[PDB]
């Protein structure tokens, strides 16, 4: 759902409103209906709400970097002049509420309405088509809520106490309602560990196996050791989902959402994300997270570290005055010393801060920010770069919480301006690259089911070293997952683990590693033999839908958009210029010669140059 | 004021925005004291446009000089010399904020200085030969009005400095509780306030003029601008502040300007703020406001717009300004003056007539149906067609002024123009959802929700807060200076008194005597790079005066216990509460909302025009087409590119189908492709379509 | 491409692009990059006709 | 359990400020009761306020008056602070006339029967030598905040200046909860609610009005037999 | 040649196409939008575009 | 499986609809054709499922597809 | 202190300003006076250490 | 007089669970109603429940009871699940005795005059073969939820187990406020409250009792000035 201003909706639907006014005998003809709509008489607004019902509208935010930049929503009239946007889609649109604007388009034809209602509906596009990770998931405040809801704190009010020779167990509640009653009287902290008898929540897999041999059913009671907050959180998840009983970090929530998407229909995920949003906002409001000058604690050991490193720097300076080291050597030594000082200050800051500090709470929960920002806020700014790009060997010791002096601020401005200017042109370069990528790849479209080819490419899954057990490859999610096997995998003896034409998920890789398989041949677009376009099996499964790609999808545009979307956040060589060089297939700047043929090498240092000669072992040239 | 001190690298003989690399737009060490490193555009003009520093002066050759204090033998001397960049490159300059004795000799053994290459170094006190005039030598006028600037990151400081120039004037203005010392001088330098020319005694004070009898026999009268439209449609209103029989001195402010209060610069309003997330309404930089700001017109502003119409000559006869218009209801022209112009004090809305005008038609060639309709009603085929000036779409407000120029009575109008009529419409806009507010530290945001007073969290004494700002912004944006602003604003509003029974406290050792105690609602000044310190602020928070009931709402840490307005239970943890200076930027949803269903089209391409001035259509760019192709929405894309843009026949047929309630017809052959084909046919290319 | 073969050059291009992208912490499946490479490798220079 | 119905007792802090103690209440009950009372007291108490004004020598609010230090907009803003008490439920007209040197305050208005002004010392404007101020104000009764009504909708002629009306006599309402002892235990709590009003209506009357509104609202819940 | 001209180097592309006298078959996902014909992808391909629909006899009888 | 009552245009659930079609595009064209037929009948086969007070043709077509009251083919 | 009015505003500044802030509009007015040529500009140029300014 | 009088509508969700919708009420009154209504509903209706127990088979080390598979904690929870209704607002003693293999439920308790049990099918424990269960319960009336009262001063009689008391018949109450439209204005609030009580009362009766209690409480304030201008509703 989206909130549409009354005036905007009236203007968009003017013809429909005029039709519904004339046919309802509010106006005698089309001219009268138009005149009534222009003056906005009260009868217009009654018909407007009837007209807009079940009429989706497309929202867009420029620039449209990828597919999810345009999404269909069901409109509803709202007082005022600002469009109301659902918080969960802000990640897809890359939108923030600091003055951004969105454009609204009205589908007219029945085909367009069907496409908007099915293909482009916001609730049907949870996952990212690029990597397949969920996007319409809790973030920022919501996470900070759920985190606080599910964190366990020792020594809390109403904490469970083991039975003694004088009294039985204390913190045991007959049902979650009793726990809520206790919480409402200040007798039970929401984050206090307790024992509670649950009946409507499925227990975890191993507990279910250990307790119910015939399978858990609704109404069966079982005692769980957990906090009231975790119990409330598990009520947001679908009925059949097993109990989690774990602190809700960002990655934990992402894992849960990914599990839901794989094993549950799309509607259930859309409802669960809304429930999580509501709970997260409610408990973020009451999480106690706030910013104050006192909350920004400083490490007591900062002064000693700074004085020691200042003594070291003075020693280096006195050495330099003798002439033992050059200017570049002095700069390098100072840079190393101040890097060490910054690292020690950061370590001290991390150690000193308490667990429940709001600044650390926000970062650790994964809602937003990073520890480097905290270190520069409280600990010390560190080193800054000059216009030339080299590190200045005069660090800004004073943190912003203390306040930089004039000269430190002036030098920091250099790096700030450089970063801003770089970001200014990143967008243009990325847009140009995306345009070229889209244009080149526009011809790749899935045209048939399978080309019936035995060819493919080899992808490694794991490597075995002296430890004996084969360790999984780090880059396996982007290589082996969401692919098809070209040939059957056979272990050392010869038994087949997975037959050809099987989707490679997580269980498939787990089974293959157990059997001892390290490399697998998978069908790929590079080897597709289809006469026109490509085939579904070679491409694999669509990341967005998690199912086999369907005939008629323009995978080329999707690939181009996926490549181009993260371009804006690549440094400006190992960044966007490097990507452009690689894709343009031009001679690299720092060209490295490649051995034409094996043999023995020889070299001769020369004036401003090397020279290398390779003598083939086989042959004489 | 900032516009007049702008240094631009573009223009003839300058750079081009498409041919400017990183090197030119980066900060150079020589800028110190000449070009402000903070104030600069955020967009593609980053680094190409800057502002002159406070103390910078221009050499007749065109080079920018800055003042420095001559120091010899490690003793700062009263002599001041203006140096150029190349001239200072041969000297060692020490920062102003360096300890010095009453005599002038440096107290410390080593001083911080800048060398030839702009490199910062410790040197012996005898090596320095120049010193900075003031700690704020490097900042511009706008940057000088950000309190606690040194605690704010460069990006946020730049954003705040840029935002300060977009504040719209309010109906009533008040100076900030906490600010710099610049607000005063700037207000006088901008020249919008009225300053007495000669010392004397005020004679007569009205809302329109001020008469002052000078000390000698001379007397001077000053005319005050009242409700005068500015270049951007913002009210410019000057009002007196002096009283009859009051002695005034030359250079003393006698009338306030648009955004000034008692001779100081007042761009926004100081209001109570609580730093906490609230039910997700301030999510992603959104802001919640109390309804009080609407009831009391705290953030209300007057906006004036001018409409111009002209009656001129034509080959068919001159067009006349008349009170009678063909085919108009008698009620429509009810507020029109006898001449046909709207009456002052009327309330015009969208589509209302402002000035009545008519133009000769000439040929008629009326259609047979129209001829029959006129015959059955006996209506004359009038010679003139209506061309009256009508209020644009979405406008409103009272009519305040009318100006008429007629060639008959001089009125040297352009050739062919016989009459010129200007109408001024003024409207009072209250803060509403979607309006953009911001602070002085780059913490911008749009208003997402306006709550009734009973819903806002309130202090334990019953006082409700005015604004709720999210807590997740500050730490990652590195603009912690706003928290110090909030603390010091709370300290300023509620008076403070430092007990001096057991001597003076250690933290307050360096505070001037005047800051030992101050009454309630006392304003304070914290100059950039020389102002309130950490420990001083902490102590002042810990030494505030109680309220009317003899109790302190805010503890020594700056946090207070709030109550939930909706549920009624107290919030589990204390919340940071204080006073912040929030200013209203000129980005209001009122003037950017337009939608379109059908409107004017282009001459050649026949596509909809763009812009809110016309019934502008939104551009469906190439990237949107890529997105539609990625979705596989073939039909939506086809209708967007043909039916809704330039399928001339398809447009009218689709309108007819929608009105009649029928299926949408098939599109075909947008006009742009035909134009392209017949353009390629030119320049000798045989382009043709086969079947 | 000239020395080792068409199969290797696509491996090299995919590896380089993925390394650059993941240096910043961005996850893109190799299928998109290999589609781009497939488009990059579609024609042959004729030596003699 | 205990059998002791709660009781309410009042004390007066000032002429227009009072405190009310309700005790004994069940534990965790004072906060919600006080919040409900505060919400009703701040959003439902009826009062009287000026609905529109007309000055002799102006047509709109964006002009000035000869010999008057303040302009029309500032005069309207100053009049916003006027506090009035009315009896009848129909619009009433008050007249304000002044000439020559002096300061026009709220005490210069000549209200008709049934209309009272409780802040006669409020400053409105100042006339120096030739300022002739003639104003007519319209007073009505209502509740809450009502934005100014446009002349065209109200069918008024040019000259009338509609203004925003604030029908609310209550300034500040707060509450606190303390523990009180009973034969059962110290669990029960007492609620102290403090009310400060514009002096147009006594705090007790406003409290009674809020209580009546809440009683009649909860009558719906009680109607289930 | 339509898509090549739309991409870059319009003058050179048009010159080469003119001297070569090479015709364009309008199926490239980029010239279809120029012509105004619905793209040959997603719902626009013949398989989905030429779907036939008619109620079943069981539901037709109930009416 | 088990879910809360769908609201707005989410009803009927997309999973059930996709269970009765080859892919999303086929379902889109199927619903569009049925809706066009229903509108043409309105303006001279009618809606099988009892339409609501002012249910739009598209929603009626989707409900009919969900109920399995219709059938389609794929020309090629 | 420069302004006779000088609304009260206590300051945390600990450093005395040795030089008063100059006119903020001088960049425009002085340049224009040089362009057209004015008596005060002639006097300033003479005092600055130049003879026969043009 | 109000703009539009609101109305209350009930919809049954289950046997002992219901939902009530009050609409349309003026803006800002939704929470004002709902919060106080929930608090009164869940903390003002009087009831009865078991407050202390004593099992003859255990005197120390309250871990397990001989002859039964269920531990002491499980028995305590099952008893907490019991539903009772007394009519003497004073402590009374109930006795439960069972012998031999089988299952002991609420129906096996012998109640005295006045005391009643509404869920005789509630399973209490499983008595093992050749096992005997003999327990006593203390029952009295109260209001709301009261944590277990300590017996640290019972050194002369140790073995009794005090337990948390649930007197309120209402078990769980939730409320929410939504926007709704009347005529052309959408500022109005709709209050939806979900309630679910024990077997000894229906949600309607609890709602009526809470409404009466709140009416009395606010009449306590209205009595100060009877002839005041309170917002009337009409019939
Ligand atoms: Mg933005
Ligand atoms: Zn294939």
């Amino acid at each position: 759902q989206c909130g549409l201003p009354k005036l905007m909706a009236l203007e968009l639907f003017k013809p429909f409103v005029m039709k519904r006014l004339v046919d309802l005998n509010h106006a005698q003809n089309i001219k009268s209906a138009k005149r009534m709509v222009e003056r906005q008489r009260p009868q217009v607004w009654d018909v407007l709400e009837e007209v807009i019902a079940e009429h989706p509208v497309l929202l867009n935010r420029a620039p449209t970097l990828h597919r999810l930049g345009i999404q269909a929503f069901e409109p509803q009239l709202v007082e005022g002049k600002a469009i109301q946007l659902h918080p969960l889609v802000c990640e897809a649109f890359n939108a923030d509420f600091d003055g951004d604007q969105m454009a609204v388009h009205l589908p007219l034809s029945a085909e367009a309405q069907a496409e908007a209602r099915i293909l482009m509906l916001s609730s049907n596009n949870i996952l990212s088509p690029a990597s397949g990770k969920p996007l319409a998931m809790p973030r920022l405040d919501m996470v900070t809520g759920l985190y606080y809801l599910t964190t366990l704190v020792e020594g809390a009010t109403g904490e469970y106490q083991a039975a003694t020779k004088d009294a039985p167990e204390q913190g045991v509640y007959s049902s979650p309602a009793e726990a809520i009653m206790a919480m409402d009287r200040g007798a039970l902290s929401v984050r206090a560990k307790i024992k509670v008898r649950l009946t409507e929540l499925r227990p975890p897999t191993d507990l279910e196996a250990q307790l119910f041999e015939n399978g858990w059913k609704p109404g069966d009671a079982w005692t769980a050791e957990t906090t009231l907050g975790r119990v409330m959180f598990n009520e947001l998840l679908p009925k059949s989902y097993p109990f989690v009983n774990e602190q809700m970090h960002k990655k934990v929530q992402a894992r849960i959402i990914n599990d839901l998407a794989e094993r549950f229909p799309m509607i259930v995920v859309a409802q669960t994300v809304d429930k999580l949003k509501d709970a997260g906002f409610y408990w973020a409001t009451r999480s106690g997270v706030t910013v104050s000058m006192a909350d920004v604690l400083v490490p007591p050991q900062k002064q000693e570290i700074l004085e020691r490193h200042e003594a070291e720097a003075d020693a280096i300076e006195r050495k330099y005055q003798r002439g033992a080291l050059n200017h570049t050597e002095r700069n390098e030594s100072l840079v190393k010393i101040w890097q060490d000082a910054t690292e020690e200050v950061g370590k001290a800051l991390e150690e000193f801060y308490p667990a429940d500090n709001p600044i650390i709470t926000i970062v650790k929960s994964g809602a937003t920010g990073n520890l480097t920002q905290t270190r520069t806020l409280a600990g010390m700014k560190g080193l800054v770069t000059n216009p030339k790009g080299e590190f200045i060997p005069r660090p800004i010791k004073s943190s912003f919480r203390e306040g930089l002096t004039v000269l430190e601020y002036f030098i920091n401005t250099h790096g700030a301006r450089k970063g801003l200017a770089d970001t200014a042109l990143r967008t243009a370069d990325s847009g140009y690259l995306t345009r070229r990528l889209v244009d080149v790849s526009q011809d790749v479209i899935v045209r048939e089911h399978d080309c019936e080819t035995e060819r493919g490419i080899n992808v490694t899954l794991a490597e075995r070293g002296p430890d004996g057990t084969l360790i999984r490859d780090a880059h396996v999610e982007t290589s082996a997952f969401a692919r098809t096997l070209a040939t059957d995998a056979v272990d050392a003896n010869g038994n087949v683990i997975i037959e050809r034409g099987h989707d490679l998920g997580d269980p498939a890789i787990d089974a293959l590693l157990a059997a001892g398989i390290t490399t697998v041949k998978v069908r790929s677009v590079l080897t597709c033999t289809s006469a026109t376009g490509v085939c579904a099996m070679c491409y694999g499964r669509s990341m967005a839908t998690g199912k086999l790609v369907d005939i008629g999808e323009a995978v080329g545009i999707v690939a181009a958009q996926s490549i181009g979307e993260p371009g804006t956040q690549l440094t400006m060589v190992g960044g966007l210029p490097r990507v452009q060089e690689l894709f343009e297939a031009r001679v690299p700047r720092n060209k490295a010669p490649i051995a034409d043929v094996a043999g023995r090498v020889r070299l001769e240092e020369s004036d401003k140059f090397f020279k290398i000669t390779i003598v083939p072992d086989d042959g004489g040239e | 004021l900032t516009h007049k001190r702008r240094l631009s690298a573009l223009g003839p003989g300058g750079l081009s925005r498409e041919r400017a690399g990183l090197e030119v737009r980066d900060v150079h060490p020589s800028h110190y004291g000449r070009m402000c490193p903070i104030e600069t555009p955020e967009g593609p003009n980053i680094g190409l446009i800057g502002s002159l520093s406070v103390y910078a002066r221009v050499n007749p050759f065109g080079f920018i000089e800055t003042p420095y204090r001559k120091v010899e033998n490690g003793v700062v001397t009263d002599q001041i010399d203006y140096l150029t960049a190349d001239e200072e490159d041969r000297h060692v300059v020490a920062q102003a904020n360096s300890p010095t004795d009453e005599n002038g000799r440096f107290t410390e053994d080593r001083v911080m200085v800048r060398k030839k290459g702009g490199e910062v170094e410790f040197v012996s006190a005898d090596q320095v030969d120049y010193m900075d005039v003031s700690p704020r030598q490097m900042v511009s006028v706008a940057t000088a009005m950000i309190p606690f600037l040194e605690h704010d990151d460069a990006n946020r400081a730049l954003m705040g400095a840029n935002m300060q120039r977009q504040a719209v004037p309010l109906v009533r203005s008040e100076a900030p509780l906490v600010g710099t010392g610049m607000e005063l001088r700037a207000a006088i330098d901008a020249g919008d306030v009225v300053v007495a020319d000669k010392t004397g005694v005020i004679e007569e004070v009205s809302a329109d003029y001020i008469t002052v009898m000078a000390d000698d026999g001379t007397r001077q009268s000053y005319r005050l601008r009242k409700f005068a439209r500015s270049n951007h449609g913002t009210c410019a209103n000057q009002r007196p502040i002096v009283d009859a029989g009051q002695r005034v001195e030359a250079g003393q402010v006698i009338a306030d300007g648009p955004c000034t209060q008692n001779g100081e610069m007042a761009l926004g309003k100081n209001l109570l703020v609580a730093i906490m997330p609230w039910e997700g309404h301030n999510y992603e930089d959104a802001i919640i406001l109390s309804n009080r700001l609407v009831e009391e017109d705290v953030l209300t502003s007057i906006h004036i717009e001018e409409h111009e119409i002209d009656a001129r000559d034509t080959k068919l006869g001159a067009e006349e300004i008349t009170r009678d218009i063909p085919n108009v209801s008698d009620e429509v022209l009810a507020d029109l003056d006898e001449r046909g112009i709207v009456r002052i004090g009327a309330e015009v809305r969208d589509g209302d007539i402002l000035v009545g005008k008519v133009t000769p038609k000439g040929e008629t060639e009326l259609t047979p149906e129209e001829r029959l309709l006129r015959a059955i009603f006996g209506e004359k085929a009038r010679e003139v067609r209506d061309t009256s000036l009508k209020v644009p779409h979405g406008e409103s407000g009272k009519v305040i002024g009318i100006r008429v120029f007629s060639r008959e009575d001089d009125d040297e109008l352009p050739a062919g123009v016989n009459e010129l009529v200007r109408v001024y419409v003024a409207q009072k806009r209250k803060i509403s959802d979607g309006d953009k507010l911001a602070g002085r530290h780059g913490n911008k945001g749009v208003i997402g929700k306006i709550l009734p007073v009973e819903d806002m969290p309130f202090l334990p004494d019953g006082t409700p807060v005015d604004i709720i700002l999210n807590t997740h912004g500050v730490p990652r944006r590195m603009n912690i200076g706003q928290i110090l602003e909030t603390h010091l604003g709370w300290v300023a509003k509620a008076g403070w008194n430092i007990d001096v029974a057991a001597g003076v406290p250690d933290w307050a050792s360096k505070l001037p005597e005047e800051l030992y105690s101050a009454p309630a609602d006392s304003t304070v000044a914290t100059p950039v790079f020389d102002g309130a310190q950490e420990g001083e602020l902490a102590g002042l928070l810990g030494s505030t005066l109680p309220n009317r009931d003899g109790e302190v709402m805010v503890d020594a840490d700056g946090k207070s216990t709030l109550f939930d307005g909706r549920s009624g239970e107290p919030f589990p943890y204390p919340v940071t509460v204080g006073y912040m200076y929030i200013l209203k930027l000129h980005h209001l949803v009122d003037d950017k909302i337009h939608a379109r269903s059908t409107g004017p089209y282009s001459m050649i391409t026949q596509q909809p025009l763009g812009g809110k001035a016309q019934f502008g259509g939104q551009r469906f760019g190439e990237m949107e087409c890529w997105a539609m192709q990625a979705y596989g929405a073939a039909y939506t894309l086809q209708e967007l590119l043909t039916i809704k843009s330039d399928d001339t026949v398809g447009r009218v047929k689709v309108y007819e189908a929608i009105v009649k309630g029928e299926n949408i017809p098939e599109p075909g052959i947008p006009e742009s492709f035909k134009v392209l084909l017949k353009e390629l046919q030119s320049l000798c290319l045989n382009v043709e379509v086969l079947s | 491409l000239r020395v080792q073969g068409p199969r290797e050059v696509q491996i090299h291009l995919v590896k380089e692009v993925q390394e650059v992208y993941r240096a910043q912490g961005v996850s893109i499946h190799d299928k998109h990059i290999e589609v781009i490479v497939r488009q990059m490798l579609r024609r042959v220079t004729i030596i003699d006709s | 359990l205990i059998s002791q119905r709660p009781t309410l007792s009042e004390e007066t802090v000032a002429e227009n400020r009072s405190r009310f103690v309700i005790e004994p209440l069940e534990p965790g009950f004072g906060y919600t009761l006080g919040n409900s009372l505060r919400r009703t007291l701040l959003s439902s108490i009826p009062g009287a306020a000026v609905t529109s004004i007309r000055i002799d020598g102006v047509l709109h609010e964006f002009t000035t008056v000869p010999g008057v230090k303040e302009d029309v907009t500032d005069i309207i803003l100053n009049l916003k602070g006027l506090v009035v008490s009315s009896d009848d439920d129909e619009p009433v007209t008050m007249y304000l006339r002044k000439q020559g040197p002096g300061v026009v305050t709220a005490g210069d208005i000549v209200p008709p029967a049934g209309v009272t002004v409780h802040n006669p010392d409020m400053h409105i404007a100042t006339l120096n030598d030739k300022g002739k101020l003639e104003v007519e104000l319209v007073v009505e009764r209502g509740r809450g905040y009502v934005p100014a009504v446009q002349n065209k909708a109200s069918g008024a002629e040019i000259g009338r200046i509609p203004v925003d009306s604030i029908y609310s006599p209550v300034l500040k309402v707060t509450y606190k909860v303390e523990a009180t002892r009973v034969e059962q235990r110290t669990d029960f709590d007492k609620l102290i609610i403090d009310v400060e009003t514009k002096n147009s209506i006594s705090p007790r009357d406003a409290l009674a009005s809020a209580g009546g509104t809440l009683v009649e609202l909860f009558g719906l819940a009680r109607e289930l037999n | 040649w339509l898509s090549a001209a739309s991409f870059q180097e319009t003058t050179r592309v048009l010159t080469d196409a003119a001297i070569n006298c090479r015709s364009d078959k309008l199926n490239g996902l980029k010239e279809n939008v120029i012509i105004g014909k619905l793209i040959p992808a997603g719902t626009g391909i013949s398989r989905y575009r030429n779907i036939q629909v008619q109620p079943t006899e069981e539901a037709r009888a109930a009416a | 499986s088990a879910y809360d009552t769908p609201l707005g245009i989410t009803n009927p659930p997309i999973d059930e609809l996709l269970s009765r079609a080859s892919s999303k595009y086929a379902l889109v064209i199927y619903a569009a054709k049925r809706a066009r037929q229903i509108n043409d009948y309105y303006n001279q086969v009618g809606p099988l499922v009892e339409p609501g007070l002012q249910e739009k043709p598209l929603s009626i077509a989707l409900r009919e597809i969900h109920g399995d009251l219709l059938e389609h083919t794929e020309g090629e | 202190n420069s302004v006779p009015g000088a609304p009260n505003r206590v300051s945390f500044a600990k450093l005395r300003e040795p030089l008063e802030v100059p006119g903020l509009l001088d960049v425009q007015t002085d340049s224009f006076e040089w362009l057209v040529g004015s008596d005060r500009w002639r006097q300033a140029a003479i005092d600055r250490g130049e003879e026969n300014p043009v």
